[PDB]
């Protein structure tokens, strides 16, 4: 019955693992993002000097 | 029993990975927040 706990306990902190990189990959892209529109940003500070 | 001593071993190990992970996610909030604080500064001159 602790295999069958184990089996229980083991795929959820996977999953929860798994969660973890969906929120590592999704704000790492939008930093990435924001890295990009800070380019175009400083593009537009330079249209404002 | 060395079987349930090494799958508790194991998730272990993943709950460890599972906080340095959350501790990615922190610091990449707090760079998206300092960054996003930069943007609003931004906007403001932008506004000037």
């Amino acid at each position: 019955q602790h295999i069958i706990r184990l089996e229980s306990l083991q795929a959820e902190i996977k999953m929860l693992s798994d969660r973890k990189r969906e929120l590592e990959h999704r704000l790492s892209a939008t930093l990435e993002e924001n890295d990009l529109l800070q380019g175009t940003v400083e593009e537009l500070q330079d249209r404002v000097l | 029993n060395q079987h349930i001593i090494r799958l508790e071993s194991l998730q272990a190990e993943i709950k460890m990975l599972s906080d340095r992970k959350r501790e990615l996610e922190h610091r990449l909030s707090a760079t998206l927040e300092e960054n996003d604080l930069l943007q609003g500064t931004v906007e403001e001159l932008q506004d000037r």
